[PDB]
């Protein structure tokens, strides 16, 4: 309940409905309203939906909110490319230490071009590298349309979180998206494994590439 | 018209402070309670806190409570966010943004509203100037596929930004790619620059990247080959 869910991103092509959920909890959607804001690039985020169910002026008449029980949902009709944007849902909380509440954010994306899936090179750590006593593994992701990625990395066959950092999917001059995420171990972790594993998934696909010590 | 104009923003040191400040325009501010919501570059936003039209009830995100002090004075029309006890995560653009209606009632509570400002950016660190140090990402034939190979170079643990990377001085730009450098939770900066290369040059050509970090005046190039 600290962030209302959403679902990361969600896509739809021109003329198509989508809808976004936002999932909560009887003490924030259960009792108050739900508001959406709208973010474009760089930009602050604007009002869309208020009161549930209602628009400023200046918000067409394709966006609209509804609600049941716990959850909240923003429709868009008829899509149109400038609806290309991050909708964030918010309501306030009355919970021991209440507070207004966002939502994660969904990255929508309006399809103009072809979906493309993540090129991923994955590079060990180098000589240089484990001699300085570090380890870094490199997992670069690039091509990607649309621009929404999941990373996870394995250790053999199982989950690694810790010293993860990947970055937020930027635009590449193509339009389409890059990012890159780096597994930071020890040597001694590196070469106690027989192999480690970035898997991107992308629209439901997942990428998978794999190293091992030499 | 109606408007917000948030100043205040720059770079400081955690245990340190900053104050903010949000002038309104054009509609009016003293009857309106007024937020400050904030957003960590390329992730969502996060509310702060807000204040009653009158000042006297304030409320805070948990993770500020004890460090930020938000409070107004209506008749300059001016918000502020009083900073601190500055962290690290406490690096965002931060928004005002006024309440949605000018009373308060039961079943709304309170919730940012149709006017925000434009944001002003906190960045808050405690690093220093470093040059890179760089790692060259050998060609292998798990980086080779259809004829072309990747290589590529890491530029680990600079600031602040940017790094630029050439690859042989400029004469190899087809197939190079400089991706965008992640934040480390140590504050520090890296990034890698990777480029296709048909398979049939790694042993006649020879690929060097040449890095260079202004703000510490380093410049490094390192030739990247083939393991041994």
């Amino acid at each position: 309940q600290p962030v209302l869910t959403q679902p990361p991103s969600a896509s739809g092509s021109p003329g198509q409905r989508v809808t976004i959920s936002c999932s909560g909890s009887s003490s924030n959607i259960g009792s108050y309203t739900v508001n959406w804001y709208q973010q474009l690039p760089g930009t602050a985020p604007k009002l869309l939906i208020y009161s549930l169910n209602q628009r400023p002026s200046g918000v067409p008449d394709r966006f609209s909110g509804s609600k049941s029980g716990t959850s909240a949902s923003l429709a868009i009709s008829g899509l149109q490319s400038e609806d290309e944007a991050v909708y964030y849902c918010a309501a306030w909380d009355d919970s021991l230490s209440a507070h207004v509440v966002f939502g994660g954010g969904t990255k929508l994306t309006v399809l103009g071009q072809p979906k493309a899936a993540p090129s991923v090179t994955l590079f060990p750590p180098s000589s240089e590298e484990l001699q300085a006593n570090k380890a870094t593994l490199v997992c670069l992701i690039s091509d990607f349309y649309p621009g929404a990625v999941t990373v996870a990395w394995k250790a053999d066959s199982s989950p690694v979180k810790a010293g993860v950092e990947t970055t937020t999917p930027s635009k590449q001059s193509n339009n389409k998206y890059a990012a890159s995420s780096y597994l930071s171990l020890t040597p001694e972790q590196w070469k106690s494994h027989r192999s480690y594993s970035c898997q991107v998934t992308h629209e439901g696909s997942t990428v998978e590439k794999t190293v091992a010590p030499t | 018209q109606v408007q917000l104009v948030q100043s205040g923003g720059g770079v400081v040191q955690p245990r340190r402070s900053l104050r903010l400040s949000c002038a309104a325009s054009g509609f009016t501010f003293s009857s309106y309670a007024m937020h400050w919501v904030r957003q960590a570059p390329g992730k969502g936003l996060e509310w702060v806190a807000v204040i009653s039209y009158d000042g006297r009830n304030k409320y805070y995100a948990d993770s500020v409570k004890g460090r930020f002090t938000v409070s107004r004075d209506n008749s300059k029309n001016t918000l502020y966010l009083q900073m601190n006890s500055l962290r690290a995560e406490d690096t965002s653009v931060y928004y005002c943004a006024r309440e949605l209606l000018m009373d308060y009632y039961d079943h709304i509570g309170y919730s940012p509203g149709p006017t925000w400002g434009q944001g002003t950016l906190v960045t808050v660190s405690s690093a220093s100037t470093k040059g890179p140090s760089v790692f060259p990402l050998a060609p292998s034939s798990k980086s080779t596929s259809g004829g072309t190979a990747a290589l590529g170079c890491l530029v680990k643990d600079y600031f602040p930004e940017p790094v630029t990377v050439s690859w042989n001085s400029g004469a190899l730009t087809s197939g190079v790619h400089t991706f965008p450098a992640v934040l480390q939770s140590s504050g520090l900066y890296s990034l890698s620059s990777v480029v296709t290369v048909p398979s049939s040059s790694l042993g006649t050509q020879t690929y060097i990247c040449n890095v260079n970090h202004k703000p510490s005046n380093t410049k490094v190039d390192k030739r990247v080959e083939p393991k041994s």
